[PDB]
């Protein structure tokens, strides 16, 4: 009653079962790879029947070593991982396999990482603020508790700094659980973050998930779903509160997009699987907070070559009650976080929520910056004494707000040697109020470079030559 | 006189470089637009 | 006080009259399964997009008929798909359940409730596939659909059966536009005329649950539940749902404006539904076209969108209004189904990211926005006051690069530059905050008679909110003169002028001046 | 002898006949979908012979409720419009059938769509001016008799009537007749076109052959052959001058590039069908001269992304032998009809052709227009005043040229009751003439409006 | 990954390894046209997936 390898193509594999033995779709098979120096157990998830008896599936591990013909057995159910508050303080692969304990968890629960959302009815809208100590964030991009909140950026431009940071403001103090998923990025980062998380002594309310960009598609394909049914399951079974970080959820449709030619789906637009949408959803709807059980889940969402609108970061947007998008221009310009002001967006900045003054300021903010990048280029071109007079008193202004909103990170002390620091959202909304009045235009834009509060920003005038 | 003169030769030259940058971006346009299609369909034409 | 005698009665009368009697039925068997696409041999007298039955209770639409097979695209579960499983055929065509039940209901595509509130009464059903009413089935589009925007209702009015396009790019605010026009219409229901009363239903396509369920408490806190029905696809809905949202939506509306009434249908977003469809195509070996989607994608938003119409008087005068809803990427109208869909509907409103964040809200660009309806569907009064509007604000945008230069222009300009500034100021207006036709007019009427001209910039928005209370509480006589005559008349515009002047001795401005004179 | 339908793909139906009865390419077969709710008769359009008795063609209808093994019949013929003097006043698909009366025109002559153009040696190897009577288009603008005329123009600037305009023209001065072809028409405005046809009175000289939007690409692509097709018999067997309305010409285009992407071609340049040319040129090489008779058409053109070099309209422009553009600006005055003279352009303002004084009034005209349009920033913004003498004096002279331009048109009357007037072209020279050099500024601006020739100016100022 | 697997052999001994890969755009235009030459499906830029 077993099946037996047909075809092998990179990742792809296909197996022929007997008749009425054909595994249901997302079943986990095993199949034996002898090779000495490769030799392992790959575990294939089946993602299609064939029909004529035969399925295609994708396999969890490099298919290498594999012969046609061996072996192939249906576990008959879908990958499983093990579930409790014994995964807390302790790294996992997609599989579930504890990798800084190997037989670990063997003996727990296990649950199946395939699921269906929440019921539509147990769904609840959520708007509180949670605040974070950045400021532009918690100004411009405030925080939802238990909602989706999503860091936008390309390469290199501080998604993981930021993720990193939010574990230390967040996560430290976070009454319940946090779970980590690291989606198809760099092993370096994962064991960083493994350290880090040690020796902050966060690591024992965490449950990491990782699998690596070095993996097979299908582990990049899977893991995302095994760390969220860690976290399905602390919400729905010990309800309490969970964080949930996903770095990066792009990954996950990278390596669907990998998979899908070779599965025999003809390509949509701009290379990617015809079915990115619809996996999105699934995956992006299992992670939210039902009514009484909240998970605050943010995620790192990579931006192909910058592009915005690229179809997997523009169906990505959807799914998210706030986004920071991070941007290469801000980025170059020194400003960290390189966060787009104008770009970023919240639900929960509105003046019901967050209160007329919050929402007042942030709006002129928004008007400034927004005025100061229309006169970027006029200014460039004919220079900046060609403005009308008050039209130079806004990029003043502007100049000061853009280099304001920059911070030193928590975070950000081994790229710098300045130490983090964090400023409440009253002192940044009564600050980000005085600088739109006009009121530190006669300090040095340089003395808004990289500082916390007020107090930081009078210290750094003073030591360049300027009276507060 | 003489500013007058020069900024109606920079905004003539301000339309000529809008003109000339407005055919590039088409050129373009029609350029991405061809070379999606080629990849559509090449990868049809491998899964046919 | 739950009796057992009424579920002891239920459950009786249901087994005692449970017959299911044999019936000949043609079957044929999945032959193979894949990402939501079920090919399936047999069922040789299958229709065209009839519905199939699969084990486990799912549902599968037939779309590919060959000789072979027949490709069908599941709607739901499709991991329970299995080669070899017995698939049977309904008899019928893609149908959903229709009738005055489905007010205040949320909906799955297939006429089934999500929301947890029970059944829902079908008073009868509806094929999606209908045809649309025809060329001679219809008359012109004269009754306006007010939206309570004065943006929108001034610039771009939409009338009754009218497709107006929603388009801009993501966190424009288009959601909120339309959810304003759906608390908007309130009133007219609250009134309990039939030929005023506006039945909305909103279509939710590839959204988050949660984002539909924010946007079913705005709506509940209008009370526009009342009168509204939301037909849902969230994104973790199979493509097949997605793609026949609209569709559902379409038919419920359809059921109403057939029987007399004035239907309001939203389709948020008519991209998600084109990007399924595309999905299901490509899923189906459908040869590809430009972006990949398959040949017939403007024929799918066409036939939906030829579906809003207002019916002739020999068929009720029924109407239903579309306000299709289309992201852009980057502000890129040029792109394959943003071009079909404007070139589908009867005028646009273009929204801005660049104008959302100068504060102008709703971010609608007047420059670009269009209705190809016009004046037809706008009351006498927002005709009379909204003439001007337009030039306006031309001339106001051409004159901008000269505002810090207002010495130097001649009377005529600075008087231009102060007007357009004072009439942007106007047309701003906050969120979830509809206004009446009247209050309209009256605000129009402040920006073009000049009556704003004393008035500083920033302080406009106020000033009028206040006169605009004023009149409510000590004028309303003006209210319902415009609302019973649907005009101006001289006594109420000179009444009304006097107010204002009273009004304005009586006003503050933020900068410690006087606006009188 | 019959048919039978195998595979069912959207629109796309294989049928699979006989060894010896397969239909040809372009043949109209009928198919019946019984379902009671989507009861309805297909007409396939055989679009590729498969092989081994296998045809592929178009759906002009939706194939849903469509079963595999239902009987397919053979027309025996490609579909076939009605022709005569009877389909004028009535509204048509592109399948023939009345939509305002269905079954009228059934039993007329039947015409098929797909029709050779005129043969080489029967073509008018000289250009003709088609002297329309308008002052504009007849100075600034004129169009070629047998020619093709692109119209731009956004909503409220008169484009509909300016269409009725045109139809009163031909049917009046040359006694001809109109064939309006809706390709993609939006059903709400064919069915506010056919209502103020009605009310104008020129529905009666009009034959109005709609393909809906709602409808699959199929019947959007052959409704612009199926009017072509009748007004080809109005000019051939009639004897009569026609107008051909297309709009929109690149909704045509469009849908041949859907057809082409449903039958599985490879796309061509930024995607269109790989035969645009060919089917653009077939279509447009049928609208000309012969015999002493002509078809003129006016057709809407979209451009898409207003980028005039992408495929769809570069093919269009080969074609089209004047432009109309309609200006909100110029509508927005009050001149009737809202013509830019300076966007709009003719290929036949050429001495050899409309003749040397005709050439030199309209470029005087011309240049006047532009200085005025130069000139109209400083007025704007600085002031009339600030000008200097010269330019104040042009600037009238300009003002009483582009005032004259308007013309109290025909399909006007139905607004005032003043009715239309038709200038000759000799006229409107020589009045043009005179005005450019000066010989009326001395008149009041308003004398200017909507009226005739010199005869009405001169009534005007004496009323004035 | 010949000169990866050298350097992994020092790796793995104790050594410090510098690689150079002069260049990886080769590697992946010869990758691409191992995959077209067995008639694998192409992506982006005619690229292997
Ligand atoms: N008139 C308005 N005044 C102020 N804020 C507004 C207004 N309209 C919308 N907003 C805010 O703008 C943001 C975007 O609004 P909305 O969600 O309606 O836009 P959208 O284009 O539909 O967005 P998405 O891309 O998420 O679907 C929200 O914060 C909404 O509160
Ligand atoms: N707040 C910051 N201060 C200084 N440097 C930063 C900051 N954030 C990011 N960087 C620099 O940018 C790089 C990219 O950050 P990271 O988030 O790891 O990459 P990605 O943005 O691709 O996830 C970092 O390695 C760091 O050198
Ligand atoms: N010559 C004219 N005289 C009087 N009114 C006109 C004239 N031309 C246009 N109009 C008015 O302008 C409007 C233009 O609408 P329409 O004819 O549908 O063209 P469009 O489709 O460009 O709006 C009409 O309602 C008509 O009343
Ligand atoms: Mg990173
Ligand atoms: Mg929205």
């Amino acid at each position: 009653t077993a099946g037996r390898v047909v075809r092998i193509t990179g990742p792809v594999v296909d197996v022929e079962f007997p008749r009425g033995s054909v595994p249901e779709l997302f079943n986990a098979l095993h199949a034996e790879i002898t090779f000495g120096a490769l030799a392992k157990t790959l575990t294939l998830e089946v993602a299609q029947h064939l029909g004529d008896s035969l399925v295609r599936c994708i396999s969890m591990q490099p298919t290498d070593g594999l012969v046609r013909g061996v072996e192939v057995t249906d576990t008959g159910a879908s990958i499983s991982v093990p579930v409790g508050d014994g995964v807390k303080g302790h790294v996992f692969n997609a599989l579930g396999d504890c990798l800084d304990d190997p037989g670990y968890g063997k003996d727990f629960e296990h649950w199946s990482i395939h699921r269906k959302p929440p019921a539509f009815s147990d769904l609840e809208p959520r708007t509180e603020m949670l605040e974070t100590g950045l400021k532009v964030v918690d100004l411009l991009t405030p925080y939802v508790r238990g909602g989706k909140i999503a860091l936008f950026g390309g390469a290199g431009v501080g998604k993981t700094v930021l993720i990193q940071e939010m574990i230390n403001r967040i996560a430290r103090n976070f009454g319940g659980t946090s779970v980590f998923a690291g989606v198809g990025e760099r092993t370096r980062e994962g064991n960083d973050l493994w350290v880090e998380l040690a020796d902050a002594n966060v690591l024992k309310d965490t449950a990491l998930v990782f699998g690596q960009m070095d993996e097979p598609p299908g582990t990049r394909m899977r893991v995302a779903l095994s760390a969220l049914t860690m976290a399905e399951f602390f919400r729905d079974e010990q309800g309490q509160d969970v964080l949930l970080f996903i770095d990066n959820i792009f990954r996950f449709t990278q390596a669907g997009s990998e998979v899908s030619t070779l599965l025999g789906r003809m390509p949509s637009a701009v290379g990617y699987q015809p079915t990115l949408a619809d996996e999105m959803g699934e995956l992006q709807e299992r992670i939210t907070s039902t009514r009484g059980r909240s998970i605050t889940s943010m995620q790192a969402v990579y931006v192909p070559a910058d592009d915005y609108t690229d179809p997997a970061p523009a169906t990505t947007f959807a799914h998210l009650d706030a986004t920071t998008e991070l941007s290469r221009a801000v980025f170059s310009k020194g400003i960290f976080p390189a966060v787009d002001p104008l770009a970023s967006s919240s639900t929960i900045l509105d003046p019901a929520i967050v209160g007329d003054e919050h929402y007042r300021v942030a709006q002129e903010v928004i008007r400034i910056l927004q005025r100061y990048k229309d006169l970027q280029d006029i200014i460039a071109i004919l220079g900046i004494d060609e403005l009308s007079e008050e039209d130079k008193q806004l990029v003043n202004r502007a100049r000061r707000i853009e280099r304001f909103l920059s911070q030193n990170m928590m975070a950000a002390e081994q790229f710098t040697g300045q130490p983090g620091s964090t400023v409440p959202l009253k002192e940044t909304i009564e600050a980000f109020d005085k600088l739109t009045k006009g009121e530190f235009d006669h300090l040095p834009e340089q003395a808004f470079f990289l500082i916390g509060g007020l107090d930081d920003l009078a210290k750094k005038a003073e030591s360049l030559g300027a009276k507060l | 006189a003489s500013r007058r003169r020069a900024m109606k030769s920079a905004t003539d030259n301000a339309d000529d470089l809008i003109k000339a940058l407005t055919l590039a971006a088409n050129r373009e346009r029609q350029a991405q637009i061809t070379q999606e299609i080629s990849e559509i369909v090449g990868g049809a034409n491998a899964l046919a | 006080t739950i009796s057992a005698a009424d579920i002891e009665g239920a459950i009786e009368d249901y087994v005692s009259s449970f017959s299911a009697d044999t019936e000949r039925e043609e079957i044929g068997t999945v032959i193979d399964a894949g990402d939501g696409i079920a090919h399936v041999e047999g069922l040789p007298s299958v229709m065209t997009q009839e519905l199939l039955e699969f084990p486990g209770g799912v549902l599968g639409v037939a779309l590919n008929l060959d000789e072979h097979s027949v490709g069908a695209v599941i709607l739901g579960e499709f991991e329970k798909i299995e080669e070899g499983q017995q698939v049977k055929r309904t008899g019928e065509v893609l149908s959903v359940p229709v009738g005055d039940a489905f007010l205040g209901r949320v909906v799955n595509p297939l006429g089934q409730p999500i929301d947890g509130q029970g059944d829902i009464a079908a008073e009868t059903r509806r094929a999606l596939e209908l045809q649309a009413p025809s060329v001679v089935q219809r008359q012109s589009v004269s009754e306006p659909l007010q939206t309570g925007i004065k943006a929108i209702d001034a610039m771009t009015p939409i009338g009754r059966g009218q497709r107006q396009l929603i388009i801009g790019d993501r966190k424009t605010g288009k959601t909120a536009v339309c959810v304003d026009t759906i608390l908007n219409q309130r009133e007219a229901w609250l009134t309990g005329d039939p030929k005023q009363q506006v039945r909305c239903v909103y279509v939710a396509i590839g959204q988050k649950g949660t984002t539909i369920a924010s946007v079913k408490r705005a709506l509940e806190e209008g009370g526009a539940m009342e009168y509204t029905t939301i037909v849902a696809a969230p994104a973790s809905d199979a493509a097949g749902f997605k793609w026949l949202a609209p569709y559902t939506g379409s038919a419920i509306g359809q059921h109403w404006m057939y029987n007399g009434k004035h239907v309001l249908i939203v389709f948020d977003d008519l991209s998600k539904q084109a990007d399924a469809y595309r999905a299901i195509s490509l899923l189906l070996r459908r040869p590809p076209g430009r972006e990949a989607f398959p040949g017939d994608v403007f024929y799918l938003h066409s036939r939906l969108l030829e579906r809003c119409a207002k019916l002739s008087d020999e068929l009720g005068g029924g109407s239903m209004t579309g306000l299709p809803i289309i992201e852009t990427k980057a502000n890129d109208i040029s792109a394959f189904i943003p071009t079909n869909v404007i070139s589908i509907t009867d005028g646009q409103c273009f929204l801005e990211s660049d104008l959302f964040n100068q504060g102008v809200r709703p971010a609608i660009n007047v420059g670009v926005s269009v209705s190809r309806v016009g004046g037809a569907a706008q009351i006498k009064a927002m005709k009379e006051v909204a003439g001007s509007l337009r030039l306006d604000l031309s001339q106001y945008r051409e004159l901008e690069a000269f505002a810090a230069f207002a010495s130097d222009l001649d009377a005529a300009s600075k008087a231009q530059l102060d007007r357009g500034a004072r009439l942007v100021e106007l047309l701003k207006q906050p969120q979830y905050s509809p206004l009446a036709v009247e209050e309209q007019v009256v605000a129009i009427f402040l920006g073009t008679q000049g009556h704003l001209d004393s008035v500083p910039v920033e302080d406009v928005q106020r000033f009028e909110s206040e006169l605009l209370e004023h009149v409510k509480a000590s004028h309303s006589d003006i209210f319902d003169g415009i609302r019973e005559t649907k005009k101006l008349s001289e006594e109420a515009e000179e009444k009304l002028v006097s107010v204002i002047n009273e009004f304005k001795k009586g006003f503050q401005a933020s900068d410690g001046s006087s606006v009188v004179v």
